[PDB]
C-alpha cells in the first residue's frame, strides 16, 4: 500500500506495527529470461526482463533511455550500523538494478549464543534482530513493487546461534544467506565438532525456507599470503561444504560457491585466474556460482578498483556466473557510502550489458595452456583431500594446519592455523541424543524419537503440537526493544530536527561528510599536509586524507580528503530559475528550410572564429542542415547585405575579432543601419559574433543576436530558429 | 613434490579424476554428518524452543536449566512437551514454568 | 644537462637558447617486446621492455611495485592552451607508461593560411609553431631519457597549410602526425582539389621523416548520427587514405588506421563493434591499427568512461591495436585535467597488462554468426567503392553527398554533407605546372623538371642549392616572437611567485580549480542548487556543477562541481611531523614465539570485543602467529593471573567492556597490583581494552597500555612486539 | 535492396573480395595523385620556400608575388632559383628581393 516516485520513504512509518508485518514471500528468486529482447534500436541476447522504474546509465541519454538488464542477479552489500538510513540507499540501489541486498552483520555477530533482540547501533555492519529484519523485508516489500522486480534480501547465519538465526530468518522471509561451518570454525575459531552439528540443522532450516546458499570460500583468498596460491585450498572448501549440504537435503540449485578471482593487475590476472574460474565451473557442474568481486588487491583508487571489477566481470561472462555480487570501488578508502554502492550496481550493468551475445563470438581455447592448467589444478585438488584422508579426517586435518597455509598445495609452509578438536569457542557443548531424545518441529535434522508417541506423525513431529511457527506463524514471541537508549526511536527522534535545512551525507542523516579532490604541485608528504590546510580554510572539519597518487615525484600529487560541513542550507532560502534539442533543431529545418549569408566583416582577415561556428568538425551550424553562403573575410558590410538580398537569404552572420576603437561594435550599427536603409530589415534576421563581443551590447546596436567567447554551433542554431519562430 | 605426488592420477579421465574428488569429499564429510545424526548443542536445542512457541530469552532459560539437570540427551523440546503432558498444560504454559525453574524435579523423575 | 628525479622540470631554462635546439632523435619509435618476462613473481607474455623509472599503479604494492609495460604504444592528449604547463603533465604521463604524447592545435589551426609563429595562447588546443615544436620536443628529449624509453611526439598536418606543417615537422624531430585529405574537406570545407594536391606533397614530406601517420578516420564516428551505422563509410574512408599513402610512398607500416569502436553500453557493443574491428584488420592487413576510445557516447561520469574504456580495451585485445590511444575519463565534463590524463594511462596499462597472454586462452568464433557479419560489412564496404566509381570518382561521390550520410550503406537518407568541387576554403587556387617547373628540394612529390639545369642532379634536385634545409638544418629561419603581448613570458611573469608557495590547479599553474563531490538527499534540481551554496559557503569562486547523477528521484542525488580556491599556503607555514609492517610483525613473532592469556574479566559477558583482536577473520593477533589461550569470560582478575603464571604467558590482555563505577579502570588496577602481589610484575605485559577505555587513563592504572574503539590486531601486535622489545 | 546491390558479390571468395576492394580503391585515387602531379598550390609553393632558407614571412611574400604575376606554374623556388643565378647573387638575396617587388620584371622577361 503506497510509494510514490517523487516522495521519500516514510521510514518513521515503516518502524510501525513491526509486530504485525509477515513477509509477503518466500525463497530465492532468479531474474526472468527475456529471450531476443529488443530495446530501442537494439536487441540483447543475454538480457532479463526489464525494470518498471529505474536509472538508467548517464550515456543511455544518447539511447532512448533504454535501461538493459542482464542475466546474473546483481548483488550490493548494504550495512552501516544504521539500517534505518542504510533502507535509503536499498531504495537507490533498487533503483540502479541492484536485486540481491546484502547485509553484513555488526562485528563478531558470530560469536552471540542467541539471537539478540530491537534495534541496537552496530559497527561494521548491522545488529541483525527481528525487528531489524522486519523493518527491511518491509522496507524491501515497497521497494521491490515500485522497481516492478522481487529483490533478494540476504544476510549471515555463521556463528554459534546458526540454527536460531536459521530459525528468525526462515520465518520472516530471509530470501538467502551465507552458512558455511568451515567458516566458523578457520576464521572465528567456533569448536569444530559444534560447528559441524549446528550447521546440519542450520542447513535443513534454510532447504525448508528454500534459501540461496552461499559459502565461505572467499576467506581463504582474504587470509592467504598470495592469493594466487590458495587455490586448491578453495576447491576443498567449496567441496566439503557443498557436498555437506547435498547430503543434509539443501537442492543443488541452491548450493552457491562464493568464488572471487585470486588476484588483480600488475598481475597477469585473467591468465592466473581464468584456469581457475573453468575448473571450479567444470569441477562443480550441478551447483551455482556467486561470483565476487577483489579486495584482496586492491587501494584508496576508485578507477583501479572499478577497472579490475570489470576484468572480474570478463571472468564471470566467460564462465559463468548465477549470481554477481559487487564491491563498491570505495571499499579500500572508506566505509561505503551511497554513491558507491549505485556505483558498483551501474558498473555490473554497464559492463555485464556491454558484453551482451560476447559468447556467440569468443570462446575459451579448451586445448592448449587453459586445458593443461585446469587439469593441474584439479589434480592439486584431489591430493589435498586424498591427504585429509590419510590424516583420518577433516578434524584431523584441521588440527594439523592444513588450511589458512601460505604453500601452494602439495607445498605446506607449516603457517596454517591448527584448531583443536577439544578448543575453542563453544567447546564442551556437544551432548549425545538418547534413545528417547524427541523435538516436535518441522525440519529438525537429527535423530528424532517421533514413534514413542506417534507412529503417524513420524514425517510431521509439527503434529504433536498442531504446528511450530513453521507452520503457525502466531507462536512467534515478538520482542520490541530491550534497551531504553539505545535504539531506532531513540536515535529517529534525534533527527526529528530533519524532516527543510539540508546538509550532505555518505550513510547517516546530515552527517554532513563530502569528498574533496586536488592536484598540488608538489612532493607527496607536502602535498598530503598542504591538502589539509585548504580543506581547514574551506571551513571543513574532521578532514581525512584518503587517497594519495604519485603524478610524479617532483611535478605533484593528486589527493582526495574528506571533510564535515558543520552548517546546513535551507532549502527555502534558495533562489531556483524555472531548451531546445539538437534533434528538435534538425527536424524544424527539414519542413522549412533556411539560408544563410555569412563574412568576416571590414578589413578584418581573422576567419576561424566564423569558420568555428559553421564547419561541422565541432558542432557548427552546417550540422544541423543549415544552408550557407560564405564570402571570406575582409567582406564589407555593404556587399554582405547585398549579398543576403542577392541570394534570398533568412540571416547574415557576421565576424568582428579585431576591435581597436570599438570597430567591432561600429560594424554592427552598418549591416542594420544598412539592411534598414534598404528594407530587407524584419523579413531578415542579424546575428554577429566576436572575441569582445557582448551578447547583451549587440542587441543594443540594432541586431537581433550576439555572440562571444565559447559560442557553439549549438548556440547559433538554437537562436535563429527561436526568432524566425517569433515570426512565423 | 607435486610431479612425484601426481603420479596415480596421471592416468585417470576427466571422469575418473572428477568422480574421485567428489568420493573423497564425500567421505571427509559422511562422518560430520553422523556426529549431526546422533548429537545436539544448545543452539539446536534454543532453535527447536522458538519454533515451538518461545522466546529467545526464554529459550536461553530453559536450555541453560536443561543443562544444569544433565537432561540435554531428551532434548529441551521433549521436556517441555512431556512435562505439558502430565501437568494437563499447554505447551506454552509447560515451558514458561520451566523457564523459571518449576517442574525440574518432576522432569528428572 | 641533468634531470633528477626529485627536482621539478625547469620550464625556463628549457625556454632559452631554442634557436640551439635540434632532435636527438628522429622518426617513429615502436615498444619493444620482452618475450616471457619476469618481474617479481610473475611471467608475462605480451610485456614489453620496462622502464627505468615510473609510477606503478596502487596495487603495485602487494607485487613488490612491479610495473609491467605492454605491448602497444600508448598515447594521451595533452593540449590546455598553454604548452608551457602542458610539458609539466607530459613528465607526469610519461612516468605513468605514456609513450606517444598527442598535441591537439588550436581551435581552427587548420584555417590557417601558412605557419604561424612564437607563442600566443591557445584556445581548446596549443598553437603549433616552431617555438612551441622545439620546446617541447626538447623536454621530452628530457623527460624520455629520464623514464629510459623514447617518447613519440604527435601533431597535426590538416588544413590549408599542410606543406608548410609537414615541412617544420619534419625539420623539428616530430614523430608522428594525423594527415588525411578527407578530413580537410568533409570537415572543414576546404576545397577538394586543393586538398588532394597538398596531402601528395605533405605525406612525401611525412614519408621522408620516417613519421607514423594517422587518419581521420574517427571523425565519421562523431557526425555519425547512429555511429553503428557508418560502418561502411569508415572501411571506405581508410582504405582511400591508406592506398592514397601508399602509392605516395609512404611505408605500410608507418601508415595507421585510426579506429575508435562504435558503440559504448547500454547498446550491445561488443556485439556490435566486434565485428567491425574484426572485419578491417581482415581487409587492412599489413597496416597499422591505432585504437582510439570512445568519446561521441560519453558523459559527465569518469566511471562511465572508465568502463567503456575497458571494453574498448577488450576489443584490441581481442583483434590488434599497434598503438592505443586513450581518452581522459573527465572529457564529457571539462577540458581534461592533469589526474585524469593519468588515470587513462593508468587503465590502458592496468586492463591491458591484467589481459595479459589472454589470447593463449580465448579465441574468436570466426565461423558463425561473427564470420557472416565480417563478411556482410565487407560487402557493403565493396559495394559503397563500386558506387563511387560508377558516380565517376571520389570528386562526384563529395559533390553528390555520399559522405557523412545517416543511412546505414547502402541506405542513404539524403542528409550527407556536400561539398562543392568548385567551392570552399582555396577554391581557385590550384596552378598547373609548366613544362619548365621546377623545386629545387629533397622531399617534393610532383613533376619536377630538374633535366633542364643538370640531368645528373634529376634524383637529388637539392644539389642545385647545396642541400634544403633537410639536408642542412643550418638554413631554417628561427623566428622567436612575432607578438609582445601574447607570448609565453608574459604568461610566465604572471606566475613568478608560485615558482615557495602553493595552491591547487587541473591544468594551468595555480588556477586554483578543485573538485568537490557530495550526495545531498533531494531531488537533483534542488541538490545542483543546494551543492552551489555549500560550494560559495566554503569559499570557492566560479563555481559550476560539472555532473549531476540521480540516486533515486526523491531519496538524493549524486553533484560534483568544480570551484576556485582564492587562497595560496606557504609551504613553511606547515606544520609537518616526522612503523612497523605485517611481515615485520610476523617476523619477529616467528623467531621469538608469543604465547598470550586472555580472558574478558570480572562477571563482563560481553565477548565479542576481544575475540574481534584476537580471531584472524578482521585481522587479531592470531593472523601474526600469537598462540593464544583464551579463558572465556567473567574469568576473575586472580584468575587470569594465575594462568599466566602457570602457562608462562608473555602477556595477558584483558575486555573489560561494562564500566558501571568505574568497574573498567578499577579491575585494571588490581590485576597490576594482583601482578606485582605475584611477583611477576616486570616480567609479563598487560594490555587491557574496552570500549570506554582511555589508553592515556589506562596507562595510569599501572598497566603497560589501553586500546579503546576500534583497535585492531596489528595495534595490538605491534605493542606486544615493540614492548617486549623495550624490556628487554 | 542491400540484397539486390550485392548479388554479383554472393559468389566472391573473401580474397576476392579484399582485391576487388582494393583494386577499387586504387582506381579512385589514382586521378588524384595525378592531379598531384601536375598541379601545385600557394601552400605546396610557400613549403618549397621554407626548404629553401626562407622564413614563413618570406615565402608568404614571394608566393603572393609570384601568384600576382601569374607564375606559379613555373615554381616560386625556380623563379627565386633563376633570378640569383642571372643576377649571380645567394639564393637569399633573390628572394629577400623577389619578396618586396625587385626582378619580377626579369622574371617575367
Ligand atoms: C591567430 C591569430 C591571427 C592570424 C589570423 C587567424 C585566421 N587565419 O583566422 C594572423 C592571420 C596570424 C593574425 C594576423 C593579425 N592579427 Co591576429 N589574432 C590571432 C589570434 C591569436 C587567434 C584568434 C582566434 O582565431 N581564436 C579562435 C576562435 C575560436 O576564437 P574567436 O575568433 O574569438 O571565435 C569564437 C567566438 O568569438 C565566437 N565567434 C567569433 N566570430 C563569430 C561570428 C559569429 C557569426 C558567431 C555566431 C560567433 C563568432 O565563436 C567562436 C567559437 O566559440 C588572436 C589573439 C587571441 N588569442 O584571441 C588575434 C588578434 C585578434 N589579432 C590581432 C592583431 C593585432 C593582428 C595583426 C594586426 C597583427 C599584425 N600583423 O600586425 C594582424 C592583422 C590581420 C588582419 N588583417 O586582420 C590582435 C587584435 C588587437 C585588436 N583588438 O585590434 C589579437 C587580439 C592579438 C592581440 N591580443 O594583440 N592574427
Ligand atoms: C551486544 C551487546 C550485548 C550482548 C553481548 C554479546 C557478546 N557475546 O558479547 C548481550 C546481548 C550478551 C549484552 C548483555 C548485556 N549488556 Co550489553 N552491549 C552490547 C553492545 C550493543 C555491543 C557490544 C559489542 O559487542 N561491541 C562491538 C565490539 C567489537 O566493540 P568493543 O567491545 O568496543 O571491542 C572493541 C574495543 O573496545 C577494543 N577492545 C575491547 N576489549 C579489548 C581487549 C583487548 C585486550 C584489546 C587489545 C582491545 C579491546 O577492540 C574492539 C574493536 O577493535 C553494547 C553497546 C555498544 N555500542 O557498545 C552493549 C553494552 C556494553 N552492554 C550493556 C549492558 C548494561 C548489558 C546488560 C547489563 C543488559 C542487561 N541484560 O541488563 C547485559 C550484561 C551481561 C553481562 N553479564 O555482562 C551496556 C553497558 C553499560 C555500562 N555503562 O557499563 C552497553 C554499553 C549498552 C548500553 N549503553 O546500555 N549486551
Ligand atoms: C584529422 C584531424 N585534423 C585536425 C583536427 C583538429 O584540428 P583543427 O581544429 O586545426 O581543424 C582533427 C580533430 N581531431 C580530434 C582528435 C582525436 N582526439 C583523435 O584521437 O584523433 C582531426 O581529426
Ligand atoms: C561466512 C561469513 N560469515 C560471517 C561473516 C561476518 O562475520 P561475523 O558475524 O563473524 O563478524 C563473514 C565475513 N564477511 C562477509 C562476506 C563478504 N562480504 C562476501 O561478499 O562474501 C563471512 O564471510
Ligand atoms: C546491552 C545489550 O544487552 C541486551 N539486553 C538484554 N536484556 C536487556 C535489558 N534488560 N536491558 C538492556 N539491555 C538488554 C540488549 O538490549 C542490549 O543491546
Ligand atoms: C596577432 C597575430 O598576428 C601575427 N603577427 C604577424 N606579424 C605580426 C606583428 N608585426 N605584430 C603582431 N602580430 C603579428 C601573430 O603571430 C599574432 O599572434
Amino acid at each position: 500500500l503506497q510509494l510514490r516516485v517523487n516522495e521519500k520513504l516514510d521510514v518513521e512509518n515503516i518502524l510501525k506495527d513491526l509486530d504485525k508485518y509477515t513477509p509477503k514471500r518466500r525463497g530465492w528468486t532468479w531474474r526472468q529470461p527475456a529471450e531476443n529482447l529488443q530495446m530501442g534500436p537494439f536487441i540483447y541476447k543475454d538480457a532479463s526482463t526489464p525494470l518498471e522504474n529505474s536509472v538508467a546509465l548517464p550515456s543511455a541519454k544518447y539511447f532512448g533511455d533504454i535501461d538493459p538488464q542482464p542475466l546474473p542477479v546483481i548483488t550490493t552489500e548494504i550495512a552501516s550500523g544504521r539500517f534505518e538510513d542504510d533502507i535509503r540507499r536499498m531504495r537507490m540501489a533498487a533503483w540502479h538494478g541492484a536485486d540481491h541486498i546484502m547485509v553484513i552483520r555488526t562485528a563478531g555477530q558470530s560469536h552471540y549464543d542467541g539471537l539478540i533482540e530491537g534495534t541496537p547501533q552496530g559497527i561494521g555492519g548491522v545488529p541483525i534482530t527481528r525487528k531489524q529484519v522486519r523493518a527491511q523485508r518491509k522496507a524491501l516489500d515497497l521497494i521491490e513493487e515500485e522497481v516492478g522486480r522481487p529483490i533478494n534480501y540476504h544476510s549471515y547465519v555463521s556463528g554459534v546461534a546458526g540454527p536460531d538465526i536459521a530459525v528468525m530468518f526462515a520465518e520472516e522471509g530471509v530470501n538467502g544467506a551465507h552458512q558455511d561451518p568451515q567458516y566458523n570454525v578457520l576464521y572465528r575459531n567456533i569448536n569444530m565438532i559444534r560447528s559441524f552439528i549446528d550447521a546440519c540443522e542450520s542447513k535443513t532450516i534454510m532447504a525448508w525456507a528454500d534459501m540461496a546458499q552461499i559459502d565461505g570460500a572467499h576467506n581463504a583468498n582474504a587470509t592467504a599470503r598470495e592469493a594466487w596460491k590458495v587455490m586448491p585450498e578453495l576447491m576443498v572448501q567449496h567441496a566439503l561444504n557443498s557436498i555437506f549440504s547435498l547430503k543434509v537435503g539443501m537442492k543443488k540449485s541452491n548450493i552457491c560457491l562464493s568464488t572471487v578471482p585470486p588476484t588483480a593487475p600488475p598481475a597477469p590476472s585473467m591468465y592466473l585466474d581464468l584456469p581457475y574460474a573453468v575448473a571450479l565451473r567444470e569441477m562443480f557442474e550441478g551447483y551455482r556460482m556467486r561470483a565476487q568481486m577483489n579486495t584482496k588487491y586492491m587501494e584508496a583508487s576508485t578507477r583501479e578498483a572499478t577497472v579490475t571489477h570489470v576484468l572480474n566481470l570478463l571472468i564471470s561472462k566467460l564462465t559463468r556466473a548465477d549470481i554477481q555480487s559487487t564491491i563498491t570501488p570505495d571499499e579500500g578508502r572508506n566505509v561505503p557510502w551511497h554513491i558507491y554502492n549505485i556505483e558498483a550496481c551501474d558498473t555490473a550493468k554497464q559492463a555485464l550489458i556491454g558484453m551482451d551475445g560476447l559468447m556467440d563470438m569468443v570462446q575459451l581455447k579448451r586445448e592448449g595452456v587453459l586445458g593443461d592448467t585446469v587439469r593441474e589444478l584439479k589434480e592439486r585438488a584431489v591430493l589435498f583431500m586424498e591427504e585429509i584422508i590419510e590424516a583420518g579426517g577433516y578434524f584431523n586435518a584441521v588440527e594439523q594446519g592444513f588450511f589458512v597455509d601460505s604453500g601452494y598445495y602439495p607445498e605446506r609452509n607449516g603457517d596454517g592455523i591448527a584448531r583443536q578438536i577439544n578448543g575453542g569457542i563453544g567447546a564442551g557443548t556437544v551432548f549425545e541424543r538418547d534413545e528417547d531424545y524427541m523435538a516436535p518441529v518441522t525440519a529438525h535434522f537429527g535423530y528424532n524419537n517421533v514413534k514413542q508417541y506417534d507412529e503417524a506423525l513420524v514425517s510431521e513431529p509439527s503434529k504433536l503440537i498442531d504446528g511450530c511457527t513453521l507452520e503457525v506463524p502466531e507462536k512467534i514471541v515478538y520482542i520490541d526493544e530491550l534497551d531504553e537508549n539505545d535504539n531506532v526511536n531513540v536515535r529517529m527522534e534525534e533527527t526529528k530536527e530533519f524532516r527543510s535545512m539540508i546538509k550532505p551525507e555518505v550513510e547517516w542523516q546530515a552527517d554532513g561528510t563530502v569528498l574533496l579532490t586536488m592536484f598540488l604541485p608538489t612532493s607527496k608528504r607536502v602535498a598530503e599536509f598542504a591538502a589539509i590546510e585548504f580543506a581547514k580554510k574551506m571551513n571543513l572539519e574532521e578532514v581525512e586524507v584518503i587517497n594519495r597518487e604519485v603524478m610524479q615525484e617532483a611535478e605533484g600529487t593528486r589527493i582526495e580528503l574528506k571533510g564535515r560541513v558543520p552548517f546546513s542550507i535551507d532549502i527555502n532560502s534558495l533562489v531556483i530559475p524555472p531548451i531546445l534539442s539538437e534533434d528538435e533543431i534538425r527536424e524544424d529545418i527539414e519542413k522549412t528550410p533556411l539560408k544563410i549569408v555569412a563574412a568576416t566583416v571590414g578589413e578584418d582577415e581573422h576567419s576561424v572564429g566564423l569558420r568555428e561556428v559553421i564547419d561541422i568538425k565541432h558542432g557548427g551550424i552546417e550540422k544541423y542542415g543549415v544552408e550557407v553562403h560564405y564570402l571570406g573575410t575582409s567582406v564589407p558590410v555593404e556587399k554582405l547585405v547585398d549579398a543576403a538580398i542577392e541570394l534570398k537569404a533568412d540571416a547574415i552572420l557576421a565576424s568582428t575579432i579585431i576591435s581597436h576603437d570599438d570597430i567591432h561594435y561600429k560594424n554592427m550599427k552598418r549591416i542594420h543601419e544598412l539592411a534598414v536603409e534598404k528594407g530587407i530589415r524584419d523579413k531578415i534576421m542579424i546575428g554577429c559574433g566576436g572575441t569582445q563581443v557582448t551578447p547583451e551590447v549587440a542587441v543594443k546596436q540594432g541586431v537581433d543576436a550576439g555572440f562571444g567567447r565559447g559560442s557553439k554551433g549549438i548556440h547559433v542554431a538554437t537562436f535563429l530558429v527561436k526568432k524566425r519562430r517569433e515570426m512565423r | 613434490d607435486f610431479q612425484q605426488r601426481r603420479a596415480h592420477l596421471a592416468n585417470l579421465s576427466d571422469e575418473e579424476l572428477q568422480t574421485r574428488f567428489w568420493e573423497m569429499a564425500e567421505k571427509i564429510v559422511d562422518p560430520l554428518l553422523d556426529l549431526g545424526k546422533k548429537n545436539t548443542t544448545p543452539s539446536i536445542e534454543r532453535s527447536v524452543l522458538l519454533r515451538m512457541g518461545f522466546s529467545s530469552l526464554e529459550a536461553k532459560a530453559i536450555v541453560d536449566k536443561t543443562m544444569d539437570r544433565g537432561l540435554m540427551g531428551k532434548g529441551a523440546g521433549h521436556i517441555v512437551y512431556k512435562i505439558a503432558k502430565e501437568k494437563n498444560i499447554s505447551v506454552r504454559e509447560a515451558g514458561l514454568a520451566l523457564s523459571e525453574g518449576k517442574y525440574w524435579d518432576d522432569a528428572i523423575q
